[PDB]
């Protein structure tokens, strides 16, 4: 007969003005994790931002995205070298997957990546954004590793000296305009979703229709 | 907060010595006050506690009863005493203060000044 | 900050406690078999009894407060009139990392996760200002208040000792569980009679706050409240347990309440009732 | 007693990060979680450098980091400059009601 979509009464838009068009994304080894809670999702501004080189949503579909919701999400920020833009996909190994950032094997979120080279780069070159070149083992999913212990690449115990067989775990790219568009620095935003076990809190401004029972319902009640 | 001890002191073997340390810069009664030893060029050793609030006068089992430390709040000084010294110790003595208001944990700082009690035939 | 509180030791058997609602459901007359973090039945739970003296005869005692935070804890105090006032869950209790500062004065709870300068013995000083001058607390717990996130400023956590009818009042039980970037705190205040040590009874617990913050918490220690006169002779009754990953069968009652449970592992008898 | 005995002497180079060890009765370090690493500048009174296992006091330049596993303790000095030739001493509260001081670690650095 009728459909009920009774949702919480609130209008505070979820933080996105400080997520995408932020000042400067952190480096891949120091990635941000901005928890989002107690608001209403407004994924329209994401498409309003720019046409994205990658938008692969591994949990749900982008059209399906705007009208469903979960408990609380996380937005992670990156700027990465152009080769590894696809490496954010769940399950892979490279300079960044096993050393800097790896999505869980059952990732259920979204991945966004677009140009910033003409936007945020320097003709003389920027070294602010780093990357974890070396690490002892694979980096567990959703882990923020920050230490800068010198890798033991030689028989001699390095113990922090800088020299042969002593390589610092942290290195940086060039970020020059004189780079091919296929490998130039790329910003990344990753969104993470849960499986709706806890009550939902944050989603799109779906109009909360009236409640009518005893006849028939397309009940939603946040799931 | 600087401390001060007595000057160099010398005794013959088999005699007594009575060293003193004066506290300054803080509340004398609140903080503990320890005593330590080390033979010239050798490792350190720790005597005991003279907590000024009430005479605790502790000591290790090695010096048990041999060392009789006494407090003095009015002069904000600490008095530390020996008995029957025959060339055994002849070491440098430091009055020690620990980093704790009230009940103490034996982490030392502000190691007094340093006195060389000397015993030899 | 001052270091004055000393702690004694004891052990006792938590007969059967710690069962709590894993999630909000109206499951009625349902024999659910939820597997989660719980307190093992008849486990050996410590009996920390922190004791303070006005201060005299320091008698060389070293301090010795220290507590781990393996999985979750079962702080289950019994003390009558509020002295246990909050906990300082953290990982280093220094200016390096984050740490919660749950503090429960007479009218609010002041969860203020923040990089704090917790020294070796935190405690709340309630000092008398005038002849009456109400009551005022201060800070010897922390001295830094560094870069950090927001507070939680909710309704008081522990109740205000509703003890008119003359009994030995609520067995205040909390289960602080940290998982997947959340802080889950449960509560229950079942009253008891004069002489009790958590008797039999499968009484359940209810979630109180689900803190969104996520930290590497690995140590904690409870904050006492010392009535300044040097301070008066304080006392407390800790009941720090330690949770373990166990499989429980919960016997939900008619009104959605939980009244019975079984750990499935204490005895082959319990396992057989767990597999039905 | 002097149960806590450490390395007699250790050597290093400017810039290198050498760790010195504290060894003694495993009850003393295993039972209680208190260690201390007072420095000893030759010719004058010693002073503290890290009062707990990994808790530095004021004025130590955050150059020394502690560790502990059963009967282990270290400072992990960052640079090992020429001024760090000073003697180093370990200490820990005991299972018994006493305090034991280690003896040794006359650290040396290049320059002779
Ligand atoms: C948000 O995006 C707009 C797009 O023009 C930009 O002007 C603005 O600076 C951005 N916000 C911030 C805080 O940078
Ligand atoms: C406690 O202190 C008082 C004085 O402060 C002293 O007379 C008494 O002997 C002390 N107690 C013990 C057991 O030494
Ligand atoms: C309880 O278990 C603990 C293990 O931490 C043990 O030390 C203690 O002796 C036990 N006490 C009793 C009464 O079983
Ligand atoms: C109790 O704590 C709240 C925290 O919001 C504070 O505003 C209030 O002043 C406190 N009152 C007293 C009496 O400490
Ligand atoms: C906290 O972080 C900020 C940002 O880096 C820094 O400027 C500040 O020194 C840190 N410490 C304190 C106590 O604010
Ligand atoms: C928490 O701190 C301990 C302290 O050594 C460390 O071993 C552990 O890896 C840390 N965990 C996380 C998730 O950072
Ligand atoms: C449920 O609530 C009713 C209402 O008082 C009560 O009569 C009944 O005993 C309750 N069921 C229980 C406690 O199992």
């Amino acid at each position: 007969t009728e459909s009920i979509v009774r949702f919480p009464n609130i209008t505070n838009l979820c933080p996105f003005h400080e997520v995408f068009n932020a000042t400067t994304f952190a480096s891949v080894y120091a990635w941000n994790r901005k928890r989002i809670s107690n608001c209403v999702a407004d994924y329209s501004v994401i498409y309003n931002f720019a046409p994205f080189f990658a938008f692969k949503c591994y949990g749900v579909s982008p059209t399906k995205l705007n009208d469903l919701c979960f408990t609380n999400v996380y937005a992670d920020s990156f700027v990465i070298r152009g080769n590894e833009v696809s490496q954010i996909a769940p399950g892979q190994t490279g300079n960044i997957a096993d050393y800097n950032y790896k999505l869980p094997d059952d990732f259920t979120g979204c991945v966004i990546a677009w140009n910033s080279n003409k936007l945020d780069s320097k003709p003389s070159g920027n070294y602010n954004y780093l990357y974890r070149l070396f690490r002892k083992s694979k980096l567990k999913p959703f882990e923020r590793d920050i230490s800068t212990e010198i890798y033991q690449a030689g028989n001699k115990p390095c113990n922090g000296v800088a020299g042969p067989n002593c390589y610092s775990p942290l290195q940086s790219y060039g970020f020059r305009p004189t780079y091919g568009v296929g490998h130039q620095p790329y910003r990344v935003v990753v969104l993470s979703f849960e499986l709706l076990h806890a009550p939902a809190t944050v989603c799109g401004p779906k109009k909360s229709t009236n409640l009518v029972k005893n006849k028939c319902v397309n009940f939603n009640f946040n799931g | 907060v600087q401390l001060v001890q007595s000057g160099a002191e010398v005794k013959k073997p088999g005699a007594s010595v009575k060293v003193s340390c004066k506290a300054s810069g803080y509340t004398f009664t609140s903080y503990y006050m320890h005593w330590v030893r080390q033979a010239p060029g050798q490792g350190l050793e720790w005597m005991g506690i003279i907590n000024p609030s009430g005479g605790s006068t502790s000591n290790a089992q090695k010096f048990q009863g041999r060392v009789t430390m006494t407090r003095d709040t009015f002069t904000s000084t600490v008095y530390m005493e020996l008995s029957s010294l025959r060339s055994e110790d002849t070491a440098v003595y430091y009055c020690a203060r620990d980093i704790a208001r009230g009940i103490g944990e034996y982490y030392f700082d502000y190691w007094g000044q340093g006195t060389l009690v000397t015993v030899s035939s | 900050c001052v270091n004055l509180i000393t702690r004694t030791q004891s052990y006792t058997n938590s007969f059967t406690r710690g069962v709590y609602y894993p999630d909000k459901v109206f499951r009625s007359s349902v024999l659910h078999s939820t597997q989660d973090l719980f307190l093992p039945f008849f486990s050996n739970v410590t009996w920390f009894h922190a004791i303070h003296v006005s201060g005299t005869n320091g008698t060389k005692r070293f301090d010795n407060p220290a507590l781990p935070f393996n999985d979750g804890v079962y702080f289950a105090s019994t003390e009558k009139s509020n002295i246990i006032r909050g906990w300082i869950f953290g990982t280093t209790l220094d200016s390096k990392t984050q740490s919660l500062l749950i503090v429960n004065n007479a009218t609010n709870v002041v969860i203020k996760v923040c990089e704090f300068q917790f020294c070796n013995d935190p405690f709340l000083d309630v000092y008398q200002k005038n002849n009456k001058s109400w009551m005022e607390s201060e800070f010897r717990v922390y001295s830094s208040a560094n870069n950090c996130t927001f507070e939680y400023v909710s309704q008081p956590f522990l109740m205000d000792l509703e003890g008119k009818e003359g009994n030995f009042k609520n067995l205040r039980e909390f289960v602080f569980k940290n998982i997947d970037g959340y802080f889950k705190i449960y509560s229950k205040h079942t009253p008891i009679n004069l002489e009790r040590d958590l008797p039999q009874g499968f009484s359940a617990l209810e979630p109180l706050v689900d803190l969104p913050i996520g930290i590497n918490i690995t140590r904690f220690q409870t904050l006492l409240a010392l009535h300044r006169s040097g301070w008066t002779a304080g006392a407390a009754a800790y009941y720090v347990g330690y949770l373990q990953p166990r499989t429980f069968l919960l016997k939900y009652n008619e009104n959605g309440t939980i009244t019975d449970a079984v750990d499935c592992a204490l005895d082959p008898l319990s396992e057989t009732k767990c597999t039905l | 007693q002097s149960a806590l005995t450490q390395t007699a002497s250790v050597s290093g180079s400017p810039g290198q990060s050498i760790t010195i060890s504290c060894t003694g009765t495993s009850s003393d370090v295993g039972g209680y979680n208190y260690v201390s690493w007072y420095q000893q500048h030759p010719g004058k009174a010693p002073k503290l450098m890290i009062y707990d296992v990994y808790k530095r006091p004021s004025g130590v330049s955050n150059r020394f980091s502690g560790s502990k596993s059963g009967n282990t303790a270290s400072l992990t000095i960052s640079g090992l400059q020429a001024e760090d030739e000073a003697d180093y001493y370990c200490s820990s509260y005991t299972t018994s009601s006493t305090l034991l001081f280690g003896g040794g670690t006359k650290l040396t650095v290049l320059g002779q």
